[PDB]
């Protein structure tokens, strides 16, 4: 579910927030996305890349 | 507990633990080493005594 | 198969200093437009790093390096590699080289990708060789010297078969290859990069950020370590295989890290561009 506010539960790491899409390009080794407070600002989908 | 598996009657002694090492090991490192310790002052050839 | 090499001319060591090179991705968070502190193991900026060569030059004299020796593993190796016929073949990483203790081989048999940890008696002047045949005009792979016997192991790992052409280019040196080997609770840290380049001598000055490449699952002790090369054999330089041979054009530069707190830019797409070593 994107563009509304849900709880979301992403590879195990829980949490509330709107889900847009990224224009971020994550290296294949890496999973999250963290801003300059260490919170998870960014995410690659498991299912959907 | 795997007593009714790991025990024999007459004694099970395929299981094995490393005594008389020079230091202690590393976190999850691996000894393998089957070579003799010395624990007095005189040097070991190779024999056990 | 354990052959020494000789007709080696002795010339001293060579040092060169390591401007920003060594620093890898401390984890797997992607980070943009921010500057992030982290305390690892780093290669120190600026710092004074082994450096050895590959060469046959002729002459009356001339010079025949082929420098394979035994270098301490302290706290974790920075290795960086300038070639252009793919002279290094791999490494093999251990305490002491032989059947007493367990040791790890990471080699390229010109097919695939071996990493074996495994008890090797290695040989006192391990290597590889392709052969040049003036027929075929092509370099095959022929000699494999780097163990006698392998022994009471676990792991094992075998790449996907390749091709990697063995010609013996000539000019300049046009693949830096940089890899970060760490040994931390078990697990042998592999990161690695890969850069074009184009120069003759020394390591290119610049900035590269290394990629975590693998993650070993190995638990052995690991002090020394010891590089393994290829070396060339043809119609030309005769011998009884072990003075008739020669070495392709290649450097390699050793370095040590050590646990410091480097500040690196992410740039906005997440790329680390710049490091500051406090
Ligand atoms: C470690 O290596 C020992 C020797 O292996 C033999 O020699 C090698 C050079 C090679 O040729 C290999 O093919 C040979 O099999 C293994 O064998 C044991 O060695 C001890 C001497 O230290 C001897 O007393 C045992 O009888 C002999 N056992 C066997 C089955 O060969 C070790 O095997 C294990 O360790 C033994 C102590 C024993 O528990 C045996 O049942 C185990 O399989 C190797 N140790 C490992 C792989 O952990
Ligand atoms: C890993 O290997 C090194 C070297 O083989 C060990 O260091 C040796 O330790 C012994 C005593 O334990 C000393 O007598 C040697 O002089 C040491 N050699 C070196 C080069 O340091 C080290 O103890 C081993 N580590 C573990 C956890 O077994
Ligand atoms: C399963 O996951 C993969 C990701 O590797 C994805 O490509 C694929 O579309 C997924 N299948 C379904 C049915 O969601
Ligand atoms: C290489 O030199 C070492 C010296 O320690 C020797 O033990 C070994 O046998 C030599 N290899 C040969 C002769 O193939
Ligand atoms: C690097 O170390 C060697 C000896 O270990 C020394 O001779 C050399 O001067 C050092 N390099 C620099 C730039 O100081
Ligand atoms: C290298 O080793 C692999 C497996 O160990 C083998 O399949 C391959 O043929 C070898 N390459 C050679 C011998 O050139
Ligand atoms: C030339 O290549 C063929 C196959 O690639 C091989 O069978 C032959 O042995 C090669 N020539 C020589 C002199 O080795
Ligand atoms: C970031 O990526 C964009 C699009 O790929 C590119 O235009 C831009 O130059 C990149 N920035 C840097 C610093 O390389």
């Amino acid at each position: 579910v994107k563009n509304k506010c849900v709880n979301f539960n992403f590879n195990g790491l829980t949490g509330t927030g709107v889900l847009t899409e990224s224009n971020k390009k994550f290296l294949p080794f890496q999973q999250f996305g963290r801003d300059i407070a260490d919170t998870t600002d960014a995410v690659r989908d498991p299912q959907t890349l | 507990n795997s007593n009714n598996l790991d025990s024999k009657v007459g004694g099970n002694y395929n299981y094995l633990y490393r005594l008389f090492r020079k230091s202690n090991l590393k976190p999850f490192e691996r000894d393998i080493s089957t070579e003799i310790y010395q624990a007095g002052s005189t040097p070991c050839n190779g024999v056990e005594g | 198969q354990c052959v020494n090499l000789t007709t080696r001319t002795q010339l001293p060591p060579a040092y060169t200093n390591s401007f920003t090179r060594g620093v890898y991705y401390p984890d797997k968070v992607f980070r943009s437009s921010v500057l992030h502190s982290t305390q690892d193991l780093f290669l120190p900026f600026f710092s004074n790093v082994t450096w050895f060569h590959a060469i046959h030059v002729s002459g009356t004299n001339g010079t025949k390096r082929f420098d394979n020796p035994v270098l301490p593993f302290n706290d974790g190796v920075y290795f960086a590699s300038t070639e252009k016929s793919n002279i290094i073949r791999g490494w093999i990483f251990g305490t002491t080289l032989d059947s007493k203790t367990q040791s790890l081989l990471i080699v390229n048999n010109a097919t695939n990708v071996v990493i074996k940890v495994c008890e090797f008696q290695f040989c006192n002047d391990p290597f590889l060789g392709v052969y040049y045949h003036k027929n075929n005009k092509s370099w095959m792979e022929s000699e494999f010297r780097v163990y006698s016997s392998a022994n009471n192991c676990t792991f094992e790992y075998v790449s996907q078969p390749f091709l990697m052409d063995l010609e013996g280019k000539q000019g300049n040196f046009k693949n830096l290859r940089e890899f970060v080997f760490k040994n931390i609770d078990g697990y042998f840290k592999i990161y690695s990069k890969h850069t074009p380049i184009n120069l003759v001598r020394d390591l290119p000055q610049g900035f590269s950020a290394l990629e975590p490449l693998v993650d070993l699952p190995i638990g052995i002790n690991i002090t020394r370590f010891q590089t393994l090369l290829a070396l060339h054999r043809s119609y030309l330089t005769p011998g009884d295989s072990s003075s008739g041979w020669t070495a392709g054009a290649a450097a390699y530069y050793v370095g040590y890290l050590q646990p410091r707190t480097f500040l690196l830019k992410y740039n906005e797409n997440g790329t680390i561009t710049d490091a500051v070593d406090c």
